[PDB]
């Protein structure tokens, strides 16, 4: 690709996110994420491979689906409102309309079929962005509708969503379809906040992003896309080795990591609001979560370790890529704990 | 509510259940959706000419271009396909399985 | 009382189309230093009628069809267009008097190419299938400068409506202010009906029999005549007294029939262009012209202080 | 020679002469001798219905003048 | 000549306009009492109909505001003949 | 109401001489005729270019969709801003030209 | 009977998906997708929305659609069908579509006039022309005023619509 | 995230086409432009909790401006009405309601 | 910039016009003193109804008849 | 709610002006000049009351 078109295209990604983020118009959330999926295609067919094409058909797909369906929730607000202000909804069917369309542009289950494939389908910066700057937009919306959505309907997406996200995560080998899966289960961890304390929502998503940006950087430093790849690290870069792993120990939810930091202050708020049975229950699911992906970090700390004679000419080259923000990324995904009372600064 | 506008509602939940059960091909699946951005159109054009609120007017045709110009990128997805396969299969996008 | 008019709208379109190919064949004739008919009528005035009989009579092929429906529709829909496309025309006073006739004959011919492409699919050829996408391509390639000329002229007029076009030109012609506007859409009619010399379809529907080739044959020569009196009325605008409407009638019939042998003469005076010729033509030829035209009908009547009235 | 094309000329001519003829002598039979009344706006339609009213008939071509008023 | 003649276009729609901003005062009075007309006969015709249904106010608005609603197609044409009702609601539409 | 007449008048002409031109010649009892072109037996190859040529019609057809409301723009009062946009939108039809040419998307049906 | 004929095309509108969401083929989807597009385009100019049914025509049918018509015929491969002298040929075709508006008529039944008639919209839905706009379509000049209000819908929109040119050109390259 | 740009900087990008009871292009009404405007001016700056319970008589005239549910019902009641009256033949409609009284202007 | 220029109206001559219709559509409307006269005309046409004002009693320069001295005149538009 | 109070038929009897439209178009600008003062109160009033029930007389 054309390094001008690029450039082009990721600021128009941008400029999309940006335009359902600053808008106080329904029209102008549809036409940022209009321009979102428009400028997105290009970025998954990086490579121009069947199984991109394959990727971008399904996430074609699914976030034009949510696009009709969020004009529809529009439509119908504009019938029982008559107005177009970026606020309560006026109808809870266009309510449950909206709340389903972000959750399909979310990729929350039962709308969570499409996640694993495209991320498996596409490469690793691709994969990064859409999964994490692609829930900017509709957790924005979702951020300036809260007072009309459904609390069953956000609460039944939410835990269906960190139990199909923890049980994804058993019978894989391969890297990205692992970070799609706890992409599922870290939405339903968003969503179930939301509506008791949106602060804890920013909280998760920040920390959601810098643990995921994490880990794909390491993936892109090392150029492992499945389990058995990745345990060839330990042989070629050592110090790649641990921050993977350590970040993983984050992204279970664990402390004293940072990652340990929203999951907490989630059950923080839903304990205020009486509820004990949810967070519960959805931190079990979480427990469930660092079962399998325990499974992974004895994968590649221990056992199945060894190594192909080729590696030892690996030695002779250091790593020329760019690991750009990845020291800055690994202390914030990991040490930042003892300040978690910066969270004050998302209201 | 109203009748016409229930009549809109009506097309637009059929052409969904067409987008929601594939039979064989992918155009199927984008003439569903694009039967959907059809009854968007009608039904935003109905209310807006109905309140006669003025500065609307030009939001269905925003809501036409954005949308055609978005089934323009599904139609060239859909041709990489049938670059590919030889057909717009649904069957054939069954290699991210694994 | 309504209906009396539709018929004598839709009756003499037909015999003129009718008579239209008496009229080519004989100034292809006298052109190409030959003669045209002669023998059959006095001076060849029953040729169209034995044609027609000759025509409708034929034998139907028995064609091996794809589909029905879509054999059937683009014959229809092909004399449907071509018929409704004459509707809003000022002959000074239209059959249905709109207020958007020139969004509506827009409308009506970016609908024309479903006859070439149903008629392509409901053969069983590829090769009549290529041919008919070749021809699609054409002819919504076209269709582009037809809408950015258009737009470009009536950035003088005002409004959509084509009888205000009769009062826009009661002062000065409008090929005055828009000839390189005129000439290039000149050419874009020339190239929409497939015309010489953009006949590559001569150079789709053979599958079907002789009788709806001469449907398809007619709505092609309707819609020859349909744009010529079209671009009469949009350049070439005539003088109207409203007391005696029959002189903007002679007068507008007069220029339309010189602009429709003005095709004629056309024909039998150039070779060919091959495809991608005339799409180098369009593409890189008329679109940067024509965008800097529109720009220039945007900005000039602001500049001049003669923006139109909208009523 | 170059006038044998000028009755199918003439014929076509003829053929297209009669639509626009025919519809302006319609419009002059249909409304009173005169031309129809063009409404492309709804001002136009609000003061033709209005003589639709105001004529008694139902026909918004027959014009009431002065000797209506008293 | 395309700008002596638009301008001059423009002269005579403003002319055109103010023949309308004249004539505007007389027709706003006559549809205020076309509308008033219309009202009070549909309200006469209520009283005349609703007379067994019981718990009926004749003449009930369904705003709860005092203020002048413009009245809809089926406040004034509701209880005339069809032709009445498409020369209101599609006259202008359905006009050649 | 006339319209809707006018095109059910054209559309039963239409159908009347389709129908006479299908069934007229159908009286005759000819032959029954057996025995069923460039290709005999090929499939169709798609072709890049042709659909490369569509999608550009749909997206100049797009941005002409904007530009079609300007006779009418041209009667308000802010005519600076409707100046700058209007040439804005030309300007960026030309850009998506310039773009088509100069990444070869115009050639072979230039 | 004429009365309600926006809603009469609103029943053909339905009907008309039902053509092509069973899904027969693309081609017919097509097909019914176009005539869905027609009378849903009368709905909108029976309320004197003439520029948006003008759109409709021009940029989704005669635009749009002509591209997914084009689409579809540079693909799934076609086949013959019965090709039988007149009496199959045009005469099926006439029973079948008389059969197609014999169910259109046929659905205006008892259990329509329960809807109908409880909630008559005919005779005070249509309110388009509920008094005078002036020298002016209202809706025209709401379309008008893309320009001089809608300054930043028009640079998104521009900018979309290159931003598509670029996309396009990049996706179907294969390099 | 409601990044709030437009008013921070000043700009107004998409407020204009948010409500009916904006500038409209040569001073267009709404068909509810009264009652939007009741309903803004009572819901303002007091937050939507309070707006829901608070302001909800505005919002239900402009609820009923909007969709004419409550006249569509009053008028097929009375419509109703009037058929089952004239199908007992117990009523008999006016010269003014038939089409025999020379219309008003 | 002269010989550069000379070429491509050789080779090129199309899109040299396109070019210089193009920068003329842009640069001319603000070079010309006609342009003022489209913005003042385009404001002064009269769509709506002049809905007058309750006279509290000190308005100089509001008229109170349409043949009144004050008031916005078109003189300069009928003579031009 | 309360009844709507609708002026009696007697209250808005009133000789019309039965010209047609071309009368009235063919008489404007001196309908304008000469008839000024009560047009103007009259849509003062108009615009002033919004409601047509106190702009009868
Ligand atoms: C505010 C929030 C800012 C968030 C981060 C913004 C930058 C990241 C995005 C862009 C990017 O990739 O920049 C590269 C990025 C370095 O990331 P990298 O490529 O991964 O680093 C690899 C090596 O360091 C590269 O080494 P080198 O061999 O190439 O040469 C030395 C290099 C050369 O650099 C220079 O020469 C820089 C000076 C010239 C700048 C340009 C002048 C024109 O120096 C560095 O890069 C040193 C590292 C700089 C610090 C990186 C992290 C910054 C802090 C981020 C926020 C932390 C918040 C913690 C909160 C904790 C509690 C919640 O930044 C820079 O190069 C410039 C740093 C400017 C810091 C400004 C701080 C104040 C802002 C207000
Ligand atoms: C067993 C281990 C989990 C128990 C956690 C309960 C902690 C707690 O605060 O209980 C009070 C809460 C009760 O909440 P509560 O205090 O709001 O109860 C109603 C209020 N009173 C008592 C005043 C009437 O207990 C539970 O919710 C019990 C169910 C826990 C979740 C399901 C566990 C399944 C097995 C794993
Ligand atoms: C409306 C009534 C009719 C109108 C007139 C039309 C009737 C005459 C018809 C004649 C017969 C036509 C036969 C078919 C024609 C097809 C071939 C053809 O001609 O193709 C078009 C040809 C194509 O040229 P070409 O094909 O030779 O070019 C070769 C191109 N390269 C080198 C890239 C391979 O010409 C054009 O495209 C020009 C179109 C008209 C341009 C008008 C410009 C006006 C002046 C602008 C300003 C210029 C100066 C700069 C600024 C100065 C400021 C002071
Ligand atoms: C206005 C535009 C033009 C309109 C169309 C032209 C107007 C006249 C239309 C009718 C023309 C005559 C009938 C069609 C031609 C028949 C030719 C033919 O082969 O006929 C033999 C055919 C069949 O003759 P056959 O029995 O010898 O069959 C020949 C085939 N073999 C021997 C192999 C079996 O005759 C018919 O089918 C009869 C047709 C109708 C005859 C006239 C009835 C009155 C019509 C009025
Ligand atoms: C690149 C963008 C080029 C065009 C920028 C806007 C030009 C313009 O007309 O601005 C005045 C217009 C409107 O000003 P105006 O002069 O029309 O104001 C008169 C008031 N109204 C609109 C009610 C009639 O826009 C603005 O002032 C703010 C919107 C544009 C903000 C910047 C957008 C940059 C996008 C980059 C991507
Ligand atoms: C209230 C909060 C509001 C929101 C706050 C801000 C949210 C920020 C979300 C950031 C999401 C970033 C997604 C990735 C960057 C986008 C562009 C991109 O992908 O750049 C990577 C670039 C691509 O290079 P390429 O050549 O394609 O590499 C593939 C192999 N050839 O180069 C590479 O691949 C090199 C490898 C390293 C790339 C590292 C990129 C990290 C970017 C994110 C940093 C962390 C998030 C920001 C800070 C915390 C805030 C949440
Ligand atoms: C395969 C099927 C068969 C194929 C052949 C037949 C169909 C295709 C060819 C015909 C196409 C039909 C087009 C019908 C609408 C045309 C647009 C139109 O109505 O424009 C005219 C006018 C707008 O102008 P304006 O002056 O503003 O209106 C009066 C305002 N005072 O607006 C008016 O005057 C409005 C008049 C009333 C509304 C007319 C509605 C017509 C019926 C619905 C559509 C019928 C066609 C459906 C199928 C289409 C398939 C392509
Ligand atoms: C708006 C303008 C439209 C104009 C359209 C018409 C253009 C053409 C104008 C007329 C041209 C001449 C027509 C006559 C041609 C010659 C016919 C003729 O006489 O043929 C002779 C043939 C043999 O008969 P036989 O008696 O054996 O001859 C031996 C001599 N004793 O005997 C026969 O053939 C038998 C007699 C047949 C006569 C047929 C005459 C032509 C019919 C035309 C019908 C349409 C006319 C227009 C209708 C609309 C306007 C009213
Ligand atoms: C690193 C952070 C750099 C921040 C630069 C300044 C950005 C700015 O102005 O942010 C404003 C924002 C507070 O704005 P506020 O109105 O509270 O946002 C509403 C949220 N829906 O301020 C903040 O949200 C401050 C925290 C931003 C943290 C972003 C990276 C994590
Ligand atoms: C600022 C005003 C607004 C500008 C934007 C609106 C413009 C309207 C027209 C839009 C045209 C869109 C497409 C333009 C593509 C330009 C690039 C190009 O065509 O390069 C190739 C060409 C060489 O020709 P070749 O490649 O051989 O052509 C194939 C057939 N033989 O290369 C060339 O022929 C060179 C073409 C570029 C240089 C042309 C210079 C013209 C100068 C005219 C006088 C000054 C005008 C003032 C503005 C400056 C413009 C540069």
């Amino acid at each position: 690709m054309n390094p001008i078109i690029l450039i082009i295209i990721l600021m128009t990604v941008m400029l999309g996110t940006i335009i359902v983020m600053i808008s106080t118009h329904w029209l102008l959330i549809w036409i940022g994420f209009e321009m979102n999926m428009l400028a997105i295609i290009p970025i998954m067919m990086k490579k121009h491979n069947p199984r991109a094409t394959e990727a971008s058909t399904k996430y074609f797909l699914t976030q034009s689906t949510a696009s009709m369906l969020l004009m529809m929730a529009i439509i119908i607000n504009l019938m029982f409102s008559g107005q177009w202000t970026v606020m309560k909804l006026f109808n809870p069917m266009a309510s449950m309309l909206m709340t389903m369309a972000l959750a399909m542009k979310l990729g929350m289950a039962p709308f969570h079929f499409w996640v694993p494939e495209v991320t498996q389908g596409i490469p690793l910066s691709s994969g990064l962005i859409l999964l994490t700057w692609q829930k900017l937009a509709p957790m924005s919306v979702l951020y300036q509708i809260l007072p009309s959505i459904n609390l069953d309907l956000i609460l039944t997406l939410s835990i269906l969503s960190i139990t199909i996200g923890g049980w994804g995560g058993l019978n894989q080998t391969q890297l990205r379809k692992i970070m799609a899966y706890s992409s599922i289960a870290h939405m339903g961890w968003m969503t179930a906040v939301l509506l008791y304390n949106p602060t804890m929502t920013l909280l998760n998503l920040i920390i959601y992003i810098i643990m995921t940006s994490t880990m794909f950087t390491l993936f892109m430093a090392n150029s492992t896309t499945t389990t058995l790849s990745l345990s060839h690290t330990w042989n070629k870069a050592p110090i790649m080795t641990i921050l993977v792993l350590i970040t993983l120990l984050s992204m279970g939810g664990l402390p004293p990591l940072s990652g340990f930091m929203p999951k907490w202050m989630i059950i923080q708020e839903m304990t205020k609001n009486d509820s004990i049975i949810l967070p519960t229950l959805m931190a079990i699911t979480a427990l469930l979560n660092l079962y399998f992906y325990m499974r992974l970090t004895y994968s590649t700390a221990l056992t199945m370790f060894p190594s192909t004679n080729n590696m030892k000419m690996k030695w002779q080259f250091p790593t020329t890529k760019r690991m750009t923000l990845l020291p800055t990324m690994t202390v914030l995904s990991t040490m930042l704990l003892p300040l978690t009372p910066i969270l004050s600064i998302l209201e | 509510m109203s009748l016409v506008y229930m009549n809109i509602m009506m097309a637009f939940t059929v052409s969904l259940t067409g987008l929601l059960m594939y039979r064989s091909h992918l155009m199927s699946s984008l003439l569903c959706l694009e039967g959907m951005m059809l009854s968007l159109f009608i039904l935003a054009t109905l209310m807006i000419l109905n309140s006669h609120f003025t500065l609307a007017s030009m939001m269905p045709i925003i809501l036409l271009v954005f949308a055609a110009c978005e089934a323009a990128l599904g139609l060239s997805l859909l041709v990489m396909v049938s670059n590919t396969y030889g057909t717009d299969y649904v069957q054939n996008l069954n290699l991210l399985q694994c | 009382m309504f209906m009396i008019n539709v018929l004598t709208l839709i009756i003499p379109i037909l015999l003129a189309v009718a008579f239209l190919t008496l009229v080519e064949r004989k100034v292809l004739g006298y052109m190409q230093f030959r003669k045209g008919p002669n023998v059959v009528g006095p001076y060849g005035l029953l040729q169209p009628i034995a044609d027609a009989i000759k025509l409708f009579i034929k034998e139907p092929l028995r064609p091996a069809t794809s589909s029905i429906s879509m054999f059937i529709l683009a014959p229809i829909l092909a004399l449907t267009l071509a018929l409704t496309m004459w509707i809003p025309l000022p002959m000074p006073y239209p059959l249905i008097n709109m207020n958007l006739g020139v969004l509506f004959m827009l409308a009506m011919s970016s609908l024309a190419v479903y006859s070439i492409l149903w008629s392509g699919w409901a053969s069983n050829s590829k090769y009549a299938l290529i041919g008919a996408l070749r021809a699609v391509a054409q002819t919504i390639s076209y269709e582009v400068t037809l809408a950015i000329i258009l737009l470009s002229v009536l950035l003088m007029n005002g409004s959509f409506t084509l009888s205000t076009l009769i009062i826009t030109q009661e002062q000065v012609w409008l090929i005055f202010p828009a000839w390189p506007l005129a000439m290039m859409w000149f050419i874009s009619t020339l190239a929409e009906t497939n015309r010489a010399p953009f006949d590559l379809t001569e150079g789709f529907n053979v599958e079907y029999a002789a009788g709806p080739f001469a449907l398809f044959f007619m709505a092609e020569y309707a819609n020859i005549i349909m744009m010529n009196i079209f671009t009469t009325t949009l350049f070439l605008g005539a003088f109207h007294n409203p007391y005696m409407p029959e002189l903007y009638t002679i007068n507008f019939t007069i220029k339309s029939l010189l602009l429709s042998i003005t095709f004629l003469w056309i024909r039998a005076s150039y070779p060919r262009f091959r495809y991608d010729q005339l799409m180098h033509l369009l593409w890189k030829n008329f679109l940067p012209l024509t965008l800097a035209l529109c720009m220039w009908h945007v900005s000039l009547p602001i500049l001049l202080s003669s923006i139109p009235p909208q009523t | 020679m170059w006038f044998e094309v000028l009755p199918g000329i003439a014929v076509m001519g003829v053929c297209l002469f009669i639509p626009g003829m025919a519809t302006a002598r319609i419009h002059r039979f249909s409304n009173g001798g005169r031309e129809k009344r063009v409404a492309h706006y709804s001002y136009q339609w609000y003061l033709m219905e209005r003589d639709r009213r105001v004529s008694g008939v139902n026909r918004y071509y027959v014009s009431k003048g002065l000797e209506n008023i008293d | 000549s395309m700008m002596r003649w638009n301008r001059e276009r423009r002269r005579l729609q403003i002319e055109d306009f103010e023949a309308r901003i004249a004539l505007m005062p007389l027709l706003q009075a006559e549809k205020d009492r076309r509308v008033l007309q219309m009202l009070r006969e549909n309200l006469e015709e209520e009283a005349t109909i609703m007379k067994d249904v019981p718990g009926w106010k004749v003449g009930e608005s369904v705003f709860h505001t005092t203020r002048w609603v413009t009245p809809m197609m089926g406040e004034l044409y509701g209880l005339r003949t069809g032709e009445e009702i498409l020369s209101s609601t599609y006259g202008f539409i359905w006009y050649t | 109401m006339n319209l809707m007449i006018t095109l059910l008048t054209n559309f039963t002409l239409a159908t009347l001489l389709v129908t006479i031109a299908f069934w007229l010649p159908q009286l005759n009892v000819y032959s029954e005729k057996t025995s069923p072109d460039p290709m005999g037996s090929a499939r169709l190859p798609f072709s890049m270019k042709f659909f490369l040529v569509a999608i550009t019609f749909l997206l100049f057809d797009l941005e002409i969709a904007l530009l079609l409301p300007l006779p009418w723009a041209s009667q308000t009062t802010n005519l600076n801003t409707m100046l700058t946009m209007a040439l804005l939108l030309i300007f960026l039809l030309a850009v998506s030209l310039a773009y088509e040419w100069t990444q070869k998307g115009l050639e072979w049906t230039e | 009977m004429m009365t309600y004929i926006v809603f009469i095309l609103s029943i053909i509108f339905v009907m008309g998906f039902v053509g092509f969401s069973s899904k027969p083929s693309p081609i017919y989807g097509g097909l019914g997708l176009i005539v869905s597009g027609g009378v849903g385009c009368g709905i909108v100019l029976n309320f004197g929305g003439s520029f948006l049914g003008l759109m409709v025509f021009l940029i989704y049918l005669g635009g749009m659609m002509v591209v997914f018509g084009y689409t579809t015929a540079m693909a799934t491969e076609q086949y013959p069908e019965v090709w039988v002298s007149n009496k199959v040929v045009l005469g099926t075709f006439i029973t079948g579509l008389l059969m197609e508006f014999l169910m259109v008529y046929y659905v205006l039944k008892d259990k329509e006039v329960e809807i109908v008639f409880k909630f008559n919209g005919m005779g005070d839905w249509v309110i388009y022309d509920t008094g005078d706009s002036g020298f002016f379509s209202e809706e025209a000049m709401g379309i008008a005023a893309l320009y001089s209000y809608g300054t930043w819908l028009v640079i998104v929109t521009g900018w979309s619509l290159l931003i598509g040119v670029v996309v396009i050109m990049e996706i179907t390259r294969g390099n | 995230p409601f990044f709030d740009v437009q008013k921070k900087l000043g700009v107004d990008l998409d407020h204009w086409m948010t409500i009916q009871s904006a500038e409209q292009p040569h001073r267009i009404p709404a068909r509810c432009h009264a009652f939007e405007k009741e309903w803004i001016e009572c819901a303002h700056g007091i937050g939507s909790i309070r707006a829901e319970k608070e302001c909800k008589i505005e919002f239900e005239d402009f609820r009923e401006c909007l969709l004419r549910q409550k006249t569509m019902k009053r008028l097929n009641a009375i419509k109703r009405q009037r058929d089952k009256l004239i199908k007992e033949g117990k009523y008999t409609p006016p010269p003014h309601h038939s089409g025999q009284e020379d219309l008003r202007p | 910039v002269a010989a550069f220029l000379k070429n491509v109206w050789a080779k090129e001559p199309v899109l040299v016009a396109s070019f210089a219709i193009a920068g003329l559509a842009v640069i001319l409307p603000t070079l010309s003193p006609y342009t003022k006269y489209s913005l003042m005309i385009n404001r002064a046409t009269p769509y709506n109804y002049p809905v007058p004002l309750r006279d509290d009693g000190n308005m100089p320069d509001v008229p109170s008849h349409p043949q009144d001295p004050q008031g916005p005149s078109l003189e300069w538009l009928k003579r031009l | 709610p309360g009844i709507v109070e609708l002026p009696s038929l007697e209250d808005l009897k009133v000789q019309e002006v039965k010209v047609s439209s071309s009368v009235l178009k063919a008489a404007a600008h001196h309908y304008g000049a000469q008839c000024d003062k009560p047009n103007k109160e009259f849509m003062l009033c108009r615009w002033e009351e919004k409601d047509p029930r106190r702009c009868l007389e």
